[PDB]
């Protein structure tokens, strides 16, 4: 995880972990803006069916 | 009925407040067999048991 | 048994030192009743300085 410099579309988002002892911590979040479908896909929730 | 988040000491404080109240001579409770199979709940003045 | 033996409560004095994997206590830490009893986590890491 980088706490210095710049990057495009990349953010060190904060979240509290409950799959671990209760604590806040950052994780790298990546956004891909790709010309194509008008639909927005979030794979971290969507898994099909 | 008392509602509140846990670890609030509801039982302890409730008991502490209840212990300060006064009720005049709660009658002694007893069972009286009206037959071989029938039992009736009876109340009596204290000391009449 | 025609009639069991009734054990009245007593003020406990023991120190319960549970042992388990971090995942083992993850199934118990979810309820708030575990926290109001236990405040002491003896934490072991798989790494040392």
């Amino acid at each position: 995880l980088r706490t210095t410099g710049r990057a495009v579309g990349e953010v060190n988002s904060l979240v509290v972990v409950e799959a671990a002892p209760y604590w806040g911590r950052p994780a790298r979040l990546t956004a891909r803006a790709a010309p194509g479908r008008d639909h927005l896909i979030s794979i971290d929730r969507e898994a099909g069916l | 009925y008392l509602v509140g988040p846990p670890s609030l000491g509801k039982h302890e404080a409730l008991l502490a407040y209840l212990s300060t109240q006064s009720v005049e001579t709660p009658p002694d409770l007893l069972y009286v067999p009206l037959s071989e199979r029938k039992v009736a709940v009876l109340t009596l003045p204290s000391g009449q048991e | 048994a025609p009639a069991g033996l009734e054990v009245e409560p007593f003020p406990i004095q023991m120190q319960v030192i549970l042992v388990g994997t971090p995942e083992a206590f993850e199934g118990l830490e979810e309820d708030p009743a575990f926290s109001e009893l236990f405040r002491i986590r003896a934490e072991f890491s798989p790494t040392l300085p």
